[PDB]
């Protein structure tokens, strides 16, 4: 299926995934498509944090859902 | 004239100590491998004279001590002890001053984030399931936070000196907190696709990423619908002691009597620095060991905490 990832700037990318795909793997498709290192990526769904070690199916992500990409903060 | 007895105890979990006696000259790890003393990897060293009436740390062995370990830490990770100890060596050196009625942490090894965490927990009606974290926590509220801080790093897979996200760190911690009676109920209203209701429990009941305003989540935030229109999400029922609203750092106004506490993130796409804001008889800005009071504040807020008991909505 295809899903959408909306960036912080509001730019929307189309991704090609499967409900078996992991969050890790989803980040790899993003990296491949927008050059963003996976260790910077954090995936949000309608406000809900998608845990790094999990799968789309765990969070019932449907065809054409929109995911939000936020950044891992690096505070000292 | 002498003896090969130094008399020290070995354990995994502070509480129950075991006893294994070795020679005065027999080193620790040549026989029991990974062994620690207050963090000091004493794997390769000779027993001494001061080593008496004390306690030691080791990896579990007889698959019973792995149960004795789990029933204190709530983890099956064997690397946990090492990452906890390698980090306790540094944390024990930090200073924990009482700023504004709360236990803070002096700037060191990029611990500003750990400081927000600790500062906010002491304001929230919350308890830990893991015994390690609840005992370390009790001492932490009293000024003894070296172990709490080391724990946090260990549960978060973060090393000392490493930069950190307060929201992510709070998340690792709430995994081990009691939030089983935490309940959030959301409606999403699409003009075409209809109204969906969903229920959330546990950590996910109290976290949100997209707005700092608890009031916005009650009057409706805008999310994409699967059909291509925008829909409206809104809180219908919340049952928890607190909520944590979070959003990418952005300028926000903080005025007393509308929130509990919060934290700001000044920086950019790479580095950054957290300071903590709490509300008392006025606003307290707490950066590490430094306090400042102000009537009002505006700046790069990223998380806000709000007190909650029970809430139901006035919509549909
Ligand atoms: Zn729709």
């Amino acid at each position: 299926m295809q899903i959408f990832v909306k960036t912080l700037t509001g730019k929307t990318i189309t991704l090609e995934v499967e409900p078996s795909d992991t969050i890790e793997n989803v980040k790899a498709k993003i990296q491949d498509k927008e050059g963003i290192p996976p260790d910077q990526q954090r995936l949000i769904f309608a406000g809900k944090q998608l845990e790094d070690g999990r799968t789309l199916s765990d969070y019932n992500i449907q065809k054409e859902s929109t995911l939000h990409l936020v950044l891992r903060l690096r505070g000292g | 004239m002498e003896v090969k007895t130094i008399k020290v105890f070995t354990t995994v979990d502070n509480t129950n100590l075991h006893t294994q006696l070795v020679d005065m000259s027999m080193t620790y790890g040549q026989q029991f491998g990974p062994t620690y003393l207050d963090g000091a990897d004493v794997t390769k060293i000779k027993p001494h004279v001061n080593h008496e009436g004390k306690t030691f740390f080791v990896l579990p062995s007889d698959d019973t001590l792995r149960s004795e370990a789990f029933e204190y830490y709530h983890t099956l990770d064997e690397s946990f002890l090492g990452r906890y100890m390698s980090a306790l060596n540094h944390t024990k050196k930090w200073k924990f001053p009482q700023v504004g009625g709360l236990t803070s942490i002096k700037w060191a090894d990029n611990n500003c984030y750990l400081s927000s965490v600790l500062l906010a927990l002491q304001q929230l009606e919350v308890k830990f399931n893991a015994p390690a974290l609840q005992e370390a926590y009790y001492r932490a509220r009293a000024g003894d936070a070296a172990n709490f801080c080391a724990l946090i790093l260990a549960y978060s897979n973060k090393t000392v000196g490493e930069l950190g996200d307060v929201r992510e760190t709070m998340t690792h911690l709430l995994q081990h907190a009691n939030l089983e009676s935490a309940k959030r109920v959301l409606n999403v209203v699409c003009k075409h696709c209809g109204q969906k209701t969903t229920t959330l429990t546990g950590v996910e009941a109290v976290m949100y990423m997209g707005t700092l305003s608890y009031d916005n989540l009650k009057t409706g935030v805008s999310i994409p619908c699967v059909c291509g229109r925008d829909a409206t999400q809104y809180l219908v029922q919340q049952e928890s002691s607190f909520v944590m609203m979070s959003a990418p750092p952005a300028e926000y106004k903080l005025q007393q009597g509308t929130f509990l506490c919060a934290n700001e993130y000044t920086g950019n796409y790479q580095c950054g620095h957290y300071t903590h804001i709490t509300a008392k008889e006025t606003l307290y800005r707490i950066d590490g060991a430094h306090l400042t009071k102000m009537s009002e504040y505006k700046g790069p807020v990223t998380d806000v905490f709000y007190k909650e008991t029970s809430y139901t909505t006035t919509i549909k």
